[PDB]
């Protein structure tokens, strides 16, 4: 009966418009403690920042290859991707962009490299057959330093040995809970540093050459670290909104039905009692 | 009528297919009307932008409508009906936006409007 | 005593379909689920056993004022026949006050008489 | 040889219902959903065109053996044909003692033909 099918159709969508709910609130539950993590690492990556700015520059030379630039021979691609999915486009946007800029700018058979972090990003990858040499999936909700501290060091290494002679990087800028924009940066090597303002010159023990040695990769690392922070944000704050559009989506869909409900149950009825009364005539 | 052995292996082939991929984007309906189109895998994708070109390009401009309309109106063979079709099915006008697929006839006029409009 | 036991039933069933989240919010929605459990447990009553208006009173003033917050759920319907026992003993002056008034007693008195029962009562 | 095929097309359809979107992708599922898929294309006929009931024996045999397993879903139905034009040729004596006793044959003979058969197919 229709009547059956309606209502059938009604319990669906609410039960999936409890789900959407429910899967809002959690998202909402962990944004909040990516943005304490957010908060919590700021002082680690300012003192840092100081240092290498105080050192790299004004204090001496270049005295180490990761703050000169060498001739192109390879290049190194770091994306950074959720492990699942059912978020608004957060990965489908970095993963259109990479794609685009290799083929468009790059993509020799031999001239790249990948580093995935995540399930999708690890699919669309070998679904397209694109090279990837390090690889990192169930990454927590809210990751730690020591779980990625592996895999910043390796690509640290792997980029000193000159395997490939620049890095970059790919992920999602948080900014509200509505936008969420695919940013580009040129990890390596350091062309870009900021200048600080308190110019203080330590006593160098020893000299200047193992100290940079020693600090450049953990600036690296520490780098690599907040903007994995930074996409975890991206990727709750996404999919709040989309478990929002979805929650309403499913409510206009139950009012629509509800109407077609209301019109097949007064047809019913109306059946009903002419058949009745007819019925009742005939004798 | 609809048989191999009357209409052709290829008319029917051709058939089979494109009710094929409208059956299943109209079992798409649902999860795009609640989630979108972000949450669809990566050949669903492909398949409505298949169907939708093809639900439009079925769409004719016809000679008595003149009079209200303007347009002259088309007469299509069967045999330019199932080139296009064909066409279409294997992905050979995938770039062309949709609207240029809605009220032309043969498929040379899809080209010709999308040209017309810009691209 | 009723109004807000309204108000505790109808957050938990609004909030019942995800009680098995414990990653939610840990103020707001953590302590309404647990509020509701608690008295979901304390509405439910055995077969041809009526209990009297007084001994409804008290019990459900004792869990809408926070006293079982802290005892466990599967441990709620224990907590509330032992009270009943402690309150037949030894709280006769409440009894016949709430009987012979209508009207709540001294609300001081009243959470002394919770608070001893409570150092009294063994938890599993 | 079809007891089991019953249960093939529960488990296919069951998580197929979410597959699409669910990104599972647990191993035991993705073989679970290969081997309907496979089954389900296997399943598919040709107006006025019946097949012996041995043939259909030996054809779900083939199936439900797993031997089809990495043959593509599209080559699924000219592996049928071209199993079908193998057998009218040798194993026919199979065949025969199926039409004769209304039993299987013996197990490694029949292996042993599938997998010649196969290594004959030609894989597109």
């Amino acid at each position: 009966a229709s009547l059956r099918d309606i209502k059938t159709r009604i319990n669906a969508t609410k039960k999936t418009s409890q789900i959407t709910k429910a899967m809002e609130m959690v998202s909402t539950s962990k944004l909040n403690r990516a943005e304490q993590n957010a908060k919590s690492f700021v002082p680690y990556m300012e003192k840092i920042q100081e240092v290498v700015a105080n050192v790299a520059l004004g204090a001496g030379g270049a005295s180490h290859p990761m703050l000169v630039s060498r001739p192109v021979k390879k290049t190194g691609y770091l994306v950074i991707t959720s492990d699942r999915g059912l978020a608004g486009a957060y990965n489908s946007n970095v993963l259109r962009l990479v794609y685009q800029t290799i083929q468009k700018r790059h993509a020799s058979p031999d001239e790249y490299a990948i580093i995935v972090i995540g399930r999708v990003g690890l699919s669309f990858f070998r679904k397209r057959n694109m090279p990837v040499i390090l690889d990192i999936t169930r990454l927590p909700d809210q990751p730690s330093f020591a779980d990625i501290k592996e895999i910043a060091r390796k690509t640290v290494g792997l980029f000193a040995d000159g395997t490939f002679d620049e890095l970059y990087m790919y992920y999602n800028h948080y900014v509200s809970a509505i936008q969420q924009e695919v940013t580009e940066r040129k990890l390596l090597p350091l062309t870009d540093l900021a200048e600080n303002k308190q110019r203080t010159v330590y006593e160098f023990e020893p000299s200047q050459e193992e100290i940079l040695d020693v600090l450049l990769p953990q600036y690296a690392e520490s780098l690599i670290y907040g903007a994995l922070l930074d996409a975890k944000a991206s990727e709750h704050a996404a999919r709040m909104t989309a478990m929002k559009n979805a929650t309403d989506n499913a409510n206009e869909l139950i009012r629509t039905l509800t109407l077609s409900y209301n019109r097949a149950r007064q047809a019913a009825i109306t059946q009903e009692i002419t058949e009745i009364v007819a019925g009742a005539n005939a004798l | 009528a609809l048989a191999p052995e009357i209409v052709g292996e290829e008319h029917y082939q051709v058939a089979r297919k494109v009710q094929q991929t409208l059956q299943r984007y109209k079992e798409l309906q649902d999860i795009i009307a609640i989630l979108g189109m972000d949450e669809l895998s990566d050949e669903d994708k492909l398949v409505v932008h298949r169907a939708r070109r093809i639900q439009f390009f079925l769409s004719q401009n016809f000679h008595v409508a003149e009079q209200f309309t303007g347009q002259p109106g088309s007469y299509v063979p069967v045999k330019e009906t199932v080139r296009g079709f064909k066409e279409i099915l294997e992905g050979k006008y995938d770039h062309l936006p949709e609207d240029a697929f809605r009220l032309v006839g043969r498929i040379e006029e899809v080209v010709e409007k999308a040209k017309a409009m810009g691209v | 005593v009723a109004g807000t036991l309204r108000l505790d039933l109808a957050a938990y069933r609004e909030l019942e379909a995800f009680a098995q989240f414990g990653s939610d919010l840990d103020k707001a929605t953590q302590a309404k689920l647990a509020r509701g459990a608690r008295t979901v447990e304390v509405l439910k009553q055995d077969l041809h056993q009526p209990i009297p208006v007084e001994k409804q009173v008290l019990i459900i003033y004792a869990l809408t004022r926070g006293f079982l917050d802290d005892i466990p759920v599967e441990d709620v319907r224990r907590f509330e026949k032992e009270f009943y026992l402690f309150l037949d003993q030894n709280g006769q002056h409440l009894l016949e006050h709430i009987r012979t008034t209508k009207d709540l007693p001294n609300e001081d008195d009243l959470n002394k008489a919770i608070e001893a029962f409570k150092k009294t009562f063994v938890v599993s």
